[PDB]
């Protein structure tokens, strides 16, 4: 029922979700809704968010208009327009990441955005991108042309050369970035093993198991200390996995969302909650022990609030 | 002190332009209305020489 | 043909590259990222 798109911001703390109408803003945790716009311009398939602050970065129905709203002057403030079709936008204090099918390009905040650079990437429908908004750490990554690598590039020192990282054999599924910017997870295709990279270095941290048969993966983020992932896959189901302790290769814990809806992971306000967010309208919250039982369970319709 | 100045005044004034990396651009603002105030000091006093 | 003035533009929060001019984190609650506060701490 309208819902085009959905995601979390860059803390977790909220995620935005695109309209046939306009766009949605949500605190993930307790779930309230923040703010509801109504913007008649095709609906929106892209929302980004720049943590809590007034602008919100749309991609609208057409694909190839990028246009940057201030929710509290009320009005577009900037438009950025593609011959080729948007695929994501990412977004930070001083610089303006659009990701397209073939190529990404890095644009300045300023009321006539400047272009920066360049980047090639393989065929990138999926719109697989990641940017750090932290001060100290202005990384970018992105997949490479090489069919499974993963390319990072520091915006501050652009001169120095990328990295290079040889992820999986496979097409790429997912790619997600830890709070601190400093590692790196991936997945293939494939979506039986997911693998995650020290962003400075390149070399392979911890190699995690979901499965055996082959499922799509839809998301994978990090908690603060980067100590645990949790990863969505087919049907709703989510998995919950330890990063820093190498005797761990599967799950500790798993569950799946009650309308068996494909779904967006992450961790909540309690150190073990995850929350998941799910296409059908569903929002759904997981208390685990450190056994990964579940001690207490919510569920909700967000659309409805 | 005189070609120190002079140095110090024409590396804060490139820093003006070339944006270091981890800088956000309001502090290049007040580091440019400084070297600016540096600019007239050493004019000032040293006309020739500047 | 503003040297100075410009420095005065800025803190009356009048032109800058669009969140460093004025961005505001109110919008969607919590604390702001620190990050910020130093750079109002350093500004300041």
């Amino acid at each position: 029922h309208g819902l085009l798109y959905a995601g979390f911001n860059q803390d977790h703390g909220c995620f935005a979700c695109g309209m046939e109408n306009g766009f949605r803003v949500y605190n993930t945790d307790p779930l309230k809704e923040k703010e509801k716009q109504e913007f008649l311009e095709g609906g929106v398939g892209h929302v980004e968010m720049l943590f809590r602050c007034n602008y919100l970065a749309l991609v609208g129905g057409g694909k190839k208009k990028v246009m940057i709203w201030d929710d509290l002057k009320k009005k577009t403030v900037i438009e950025i327009e593609f011959s080729t079709e948007v695929k994501a936008v990412k977004l930070r204090r001083d610089r303006i990441v659009v990701v397209l099918d073939s190529m990404i390009k890095v644009f300045t905040f300023t009321h006539n955005p400047h272009q920066l650079h360049v980047f090639e990437t393989c065929y990138n429908p999926k719109g697989l991108c990641v940017l750090c908004p932290n001060s100290n750490n202005s990384l970018l990554a992105f997949p490479g042309t090489h069919t499974g690598h993963v390319q990072l590039v520091d915006l501050a020192s652009t001169e120095k050369p990328p990295v290079d990282i040889p992820a999986h054999e496979g097409v790429l599924s997912c790619i997600a970035l830890n709070l601190q910017g400093t590692r790196i997870a991936t997945a293939s295709e494939k979506g039986t093993l997911i693998r995650i990279f020290d962003t400075s270095s390149g070399h392979l941290i911890q190699e995690l198991r979901r499965g055996s048969q082959a499922a799509n993966i839809y998301c994978i983020n990090f908690n603060q200390d980067a100590s645990l992932i949790c990863v969505s896959s087919d049907h709703g189901t989510v998995h919950i996995f330890a990063a820093e302790d190498p005797k761990s290769k599967w799950s500790f814990s798993k569950f799946q969302v009650p309308s068996g809806s494909p779904c967006i992971c992450a961790f909540g306000t309690e150190p073990n909650a995850v929350i998941a967010i799910c296409a059908d309208g569903s929002y759904y919250k997981f208390l685990f022990n450190p056994k990964g039982e579940c001690i207490r369970d919510v569920y909700a319709q967000f659309l409805e609030m | 002190h005189l070609l120190d100045f002079f140095d110090i005044f024409g590396r804060l004034s490139s820093w003006c332009l070339k944006k270091p990396g981890h800088v956000a651009e309001v502090y290049l603002v007040h580091l440019h209305a400084s070297v600016y105030a540096l600019f007239h000091r050493l004019y000032g006093m040293y006309p020739c020489n500047f | 043909l503003i040297q100075q003035g410009a420095d005065a533009h800025s803190k009356e929060l009048n032109k800058l590259p669009l969140p460093s001019k004025s961005v505001d984190w109110t919008h969607f609650g919590g604390s702001p990222p620190s990050d910020e506060i130093r750079t109002l701490r350093d500004q300041l």
